[PDB]
RNA sequence: AAAUUGUACAUA
């Protein structure tokens, strides 16, 4: 939608936000910030990138796991 | 094409009438120009040229029913023709519903003539379609039509139905199209129709919450059934709000169960998300679905519960403020 | 610093 969000929730500079779209028309990812990222759960880089809390690995919590951590 | 369509489909005619149209209605209602015209100018005029395209038509029914463009044509019949029309349609459709129902056009039509017709005529439509329930809900075609019958039918004539899903409730409420049916039948039903079937829905209820259609069943029951089963069902998650606010499709499920509930219910909810071991709490406003859970809850509480949980995570706030949450 | 907030409902 003529910027990219993410660039824009890091207060990039203005020029920056409306510089490019998050994702992509093949729906890949655009945005070279988030593309640069490697993933330190599933190692994923560029065209399937993402930040933790939305990575696909990100494993569900228990009561018993929210226990041991601790 | 004939000699006329190629005439009209130039546009040579700006003063056409229906009595103009003679011969070529077939052909008319199988091009888009032609069917429009027909179906934009079939409310004045007296009845006489209506019965003439009545006519033209009864005889290529069975065709422009399973047409892409005669299927407005039929509907419009269907909705402003005199009754003795509707019935005269209603006839020779019968013995082939089956077929006319499987196809998309002809169920078009179908749906279009439940919301008109007489309701003997209707049940006669009814008693056609028995026991292929099977086949006809787990189709693309057949659920809308199905819908289309729990909306406006009586109850105790489609009880057959009822009957039909014992054993098959779960694989229904997990199927694509199933699960619009099973809403359909919870908000317009009878409590000896509901009744099975809200069993047969309480018993598979974990594996239903997790499923990306049985989720939209039980959201169903949270927001328009009897309080009696929204604790039901809400006592059946106590022990795993944690779990479930992680779940992307439980967790609207969550939501919708701190919205509607009694004091009891919302209070004892709050009480269980009070007794978060602080990390969890940080997986709650981290986490990309809890936090949705964590917002519901600060708006529908009591006071009491506000004030006591606008400081249990008030420290984590540092750590949501460099996200999207603006919580003041 | 890892920040983008989340699932269904059919004909020119
Ligand atoms: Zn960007
Ligand atoms: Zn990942």
């Amino acid at each position: 939608s003529r910027h990219c969000v993410f660039c824009e929730n890091n207060n990039e500079p203005e020029a920056v936000i409306n510089s490019h779209s998050v994702r992509d028309n093949f729906n890949r990812v655009l945005c070279p910030k988030l593309r640069t990222y490697v993933c330190p759960i599933c190692g994923a880089s560029g065209d399937s990138a993402h930040t933790i809390k939305y990575c696909p690995k990100k494993p569900i919590i228990t009561m018993e796991d929210a226990i041991k951590a601790e | 094409r004939s000699r006329l369509l190629e005439d009209f489909r130039n546009q040579r005619y700006p003063n056409l009438q229906l009595r103009d149209l003679a011969n070529h209605i077939v052909e008319f209602s199988q091009d888009q120009h032609g069917s429009r015209f027909i179906q934009q100018k079939l409310e004045r005029a007296t009845a006489a040229e209506k019965q003439m395209v009545f006519s033209e038509i009864l005889a290529a029914a069975y065709s422009l029913m399973t047409d892409v463009f005669g299927n407005y044509v039929i509907q419009k019949f269907f909705e402003f023709g005199t009754p003795e029309q509707k019935n005269t349609l209603g006839m020779q459709v019968k013995g082939h519903v089956l077929q006319l129902a499987l196809q998309m056009y002809g169920c078009r039509v179908i749906q279009k003539a439940l919301e008109s017709i007489s309701p003997e005529q209707q049940q006669e439509i009814v008693h056609e379609l028995d026991g292929h329930v099977l086949k006809c809900v787990k189709d693309q075609n057949g659920n809308h039509v199905v819908q289309k019958c729990i909306e406006c039918v009586d109850p105790v004539a489609l009880q057959f139905i009822i009957n039909a899903f014992k054993g098959q409730v779960y694989s229904l409420s997990t199927h694509p199209y199933g699960c619009r049916v099973i809403q359909r039948i919870l908000e317009h039903c009878t409590a000896e129709q509901t009744t099975p079937i809200l069993d047969e829905l309480h018993e598979h209820t974990e594996q239903l919450i997790q499923d990306q259609y049985g989720n939209y069943v039980i959201q169903h029951v949270l927001e328009h059934g009897k309080q009696e089963d929204k604790s039901i069902l809400i006592n059946s998650v106590r022990g795993k709000v944690l779990v479930l606010s992680q779940h992307k499709f439980a967790s609207n499920v969550v939501e919708k169960c701190v919205t509607h509930a009694t004091r009891g219910e919302r209070t004892g909810l709050i009480d269980e998300v009070c007794t978060f071991n602080d990390n969890a709490l940080h997986v709650m406003m981290k986490d990309q679905y809890a936090n949705y859970v964590v917002q519901k809850m600060i708006d529908v509480s009591e006071p009491t519960q506000l004030k006591k949980l606008m400081t249990k995570i008030r420290p984590h706030m540092a750590a949501l403020r460099k996200y999207t949450y603006g919580k003041h």
